[PDB]
């Protein structure tokens, strides 16, 4: 079984965060688990939101019950979180889990939604590259977008080794920017292309930058 | 709400050694502790359910014990691969599920000095009216490091941004990456453009520099 | 025959800590659902005792209504509780476990719950003792009641109250004098406020009824919290009709009638004579324990 989070990444304050979970797999009706939701506040640990079990029953933390509500359409392998009046305090990574079948433990776990409330607009990135000049370094500058996340990758995924993308920062100008690096032999400049592969789904806004050595 | 507490909050172990970690209940809930570990980039995954029954795939070198308040899980043999965050979680109580703060666990490894490059504006940024100076500090360990930006031997401030990565999963080293933001008049007001780089697996600082318009 | 069985007492929780996969049908315990840790209450030719004051608290629903308190510790591990004191008095009561069940629970020597239970895929044994991995098993999500008890609430102090019976040297792990005949009997005890178990020679029980919220089973079948029904002299949340004991002291509408109640057969405060003094018990039950009496 594996499970999959899915819905927007950007909520504006005091208005509805909702998310889905999509379970792959055997159809959840008829069976007898719960289906629970964690987040993971901007840096915080793992906060316990609420469960649902298959026939609607639910259970939620004390000190969100009155803002979330979690529901379930087993004829569809899906359940939902939804969590009114939000705040900045709910930016978060939400994850799905299924629940043991004798005890509360998680298992297993869907790969995190990051969610981000805030007033300020989506904006889609602009990349740069970042040209090499027995080692080069190159790699790609992704820069004044929102929210989070943004993904990079290199050669379609087959240039993976010595590949460093690192965490994004916040500007003064409240757009995030990021770079993604990566270390290749001088001697491969002239014979290897060099392309790195940038998503950013919450603006639809996909780029595929060459990398080109610099004539100079 | 039922209390979770893990010790230590961090360390730093050799690869090879014995990890310990301990999790404390505010009251007794029998082997009702769940063990999670959380990679870089990914999400929580069941390591051990009820106390010390191991997840399926999970190696043998991973072990849990405990009953009633005191928990603690044992990583032997340290592998690279498991930096990570480790929670415990109690299942005795869904009112709420609660889990412990979470141990962070760093690899220690020999001192390794980075190797530093440095990246000019690309022409199709200076189109837009901005400049983005790119220093890049790869492979080094330990994480302590120190970037001063100079700009014709001007010392910089407040005009620049790091982002440092998680300790790599294969050779335990740091990457860190900083960028000097200037408008396109600023930048092209002036020539030599420099980073210094202080570590500790450096003898002296180490300066990497382009002039403006010089290939 | 009674179709309000399922409508507890109280708030009607049977689960233990930490296995609480079977909430949805057993917190609480009404009239959809199974249970496993309450149907097996109701089977008939089993469990005698609860089945004639089936409107009384099972000893979950009296924990989780803080009427009886958990034992410290709450659980023998019986993978690795070989020697420990909690397996030592489990082995003396003689139990009997159907299959897949990963927990047992018992009213222990101290008057609160103890319970025994399984690791991860293994099942309690046909005495409850041990464990075993049965690699065809349905594992239940509850713990079985092990004994044939029921519990109310009571504030009657039974401090002064202890184990008397005529020509016993000891009864499961009570010691009661310095000593003989040894065998497995079914013996009644009751708990009371502030005492330990009272094992008694004879079971002497007297129910009285009453008008308290406990006595009624509501329904809407759903079941209905009667605390919403006002009082003859009073106002509630909804309107409410029933039975003739529940119109002589609730208001009884009979127009937009929200909730019907009835007065549950099998309810009442009971009371137990112990050593020629009537006291109000928390719980009281039958389990078979090892008894050694005099020959002389």
């Amino acid at each position: 079984v594996q499970l999959q989070e899915s819905g927007p990444g950007l909520v504006k304050p005091s208005q509805t965060l909702s998310l889905t979970c999509t379970v792959s797999g055997d159809s959840i009706s008829g069976g007898d688990y719960y289906w629970s939701w964690i987040r993971r506040p901007a840096g915080e640990g793992l906060e316990w939101i609420g469960r649902v079990h298959t026939t609607g029953s639910t259970d939620y933390n004390p000190s969100l019950r009155t803002r979330v509500t979690i529901s379930i359409d087993t004829s569809k392998n899906h359940f939902f979180l939804k969590m009114t009046s939000v705040t900045a305090a709910d930016t978060a990574v939400y994850y799905c889990a299924r629940e043991g079948d004798y005890s509360a433990w998680f298992d297993p776990w869907g790969q995190g939604a990051l969610v981000t409330v805030s007033s300020a607009s989506t904006k889609g990135p602009s990349v740069f590259p970042l040209a090499p000049s027995g080692t080069a370094a190159l790699g790609c500058l992704v820069k004044d977008y929102f929210p989070e996340p943004v993904t990079v990758s290199w050669n379609s995924g087959a240039l993976t080794s010595g590949v460093h993308t690192f965490p994004a920062v916040l500007q003064s100008s409240g757009l995030y920017s990021l770079s993604s690096v990566v270390t290749v032999p001088s001697s491969s400049l002239g014979t290897q292309t060099y392309i790195c592969n940038v998503n950013h789904k919450p603006s639809n806004t996909k780029v595929d930058k060459k990398v080109e050595p610099k004539s100079c | 709400d039922i209390q979770m507490t893990q010790s230590p909050s961090s360390l730093s172990a050799s690869i090879g050694d014995r990890v310990t970690i301990t999790c404390r209940a505010s009251q007794h809930i029998e082997s009702f502790l769940n063990w999670y570990q959380q990679k870089p980039g990914k999400a929580p995954k069941l390591l051990i359910y009820i106390a010390s029954t191991l997840q399926g795939g999970v190696p043998s070198r991973f072990s849990g014990r405990g009953f009633g308040t005191d928990f603690t899980l044992t990583i032997n043999s340290l592998q690279p691969e498991d930096f990570a965050t480790y929670y415990c979680q109690q299942s005795y109580t869904i009112s709420p599920i609660t889990f412990g703060q979470g141990t962070r666990l760093e690899i220690k490894r020999t001192v390794a000095a980075p190797s530093v490059f440095i990246f000019p504006p690309s022409d199709e940024q200076l189109k837009s009216g901005t400049a983005s100076v790119v220093c890049l500090l790869n492979n080094f360990y330990p994480r302590e490091a120190k970037v001063q930006w100079k700009v014709d031997n001007a010392l910089q401030s407040g005009n620049s941004q790091e982002s440092v990565t998680e300790q790599d999963s294969k050779d335990s080293t740091y990457s860190l990456s900083s960028t000097l933001t200037l408008s396109k008049a600023d930048y092209e007001k002036h020539k030599v453009y420099a980073c210094e780089v202080t570590h500790q697996g450096l003898s002296s600082p180490v300066t990497k520099s382009f002039n403006r318009g010089e290939c | 025959e009674d179709p309000h069985l399922r409508n507890r007492p109280g708030k009607g929780h049977n689960y233990i800590d930490g296995m609480t996969q079977e909430d949805a049908t057993c917190k609480p315990v009404t009239y959809a659902g199974a249970c496993s840790s309450f149907d097996v209450l109701l089977e008939k030719g089993k469990f005698p005792l609860f089945q004639s004051y089936a409107h009384h608290r099972t000893l979950l629903e009296a924990v989780h209504d803080t009427i009886i308190a958990k034992a410290d510790p709450p659980s023998c591990d019986l993978q690795s509780a070989h020697g420990n004191p909690c397996m030592k008095e489990k082995l003396v009561m003689k139990t009997h476990c159907p299959n897949d069940y990963q927990s047992a629970h018992y009213l222990n020597n101290d008057g609160k719950m103890a319970s025994v239970k399984c690791p991860p895929k293994y099942e309690l044994t046909e005495d409850c003792n041990f464990c075993r991995q049965m690699t065809g098993a349905s594992l239940k999500k509850g713990s079985y009641p092990l004994q044939d008890l029921f519990c109310q609430s009571s504030e009657d102090d039974g401090s002064k109250l202890k184990t008397k019976m005529k020509g016993v040297c000891e009864v499961g792990v009570q010691a009661l004098k310095k000593c003989l005949s040894t065998a497995h009997e079914v013996v009644p005890f009751a708990v009371f406020k502030n005492s330990k178990k009272v094992y008694l020679d004879k079971l002497d029980l007297k129910t009285e009824e009453n008008l308290l919220p406990d006595s009624f089973v509501c329904f809407e079948l759903k079941s209905f919290d009667i605390s919403q029904c006002p009082k003859i002299g009073g106002h509630g949340s909804k309107k409410c009709t029933g039975d003739a004991a529940f119109c002589s002291a609730y208001e009884c509408t009979a127009q937009y009638a929200n909730a019907y109640c009835s007065h549950a057969n099998g309810s009442g405060i009971v009371q137990i004579q112990v050593s020629g003094v009537w006291k109000k018990p928390l719980c009281v039950g039958y389990e078979r324990v090892v008894v050694k009496r005099e020959l002389s």
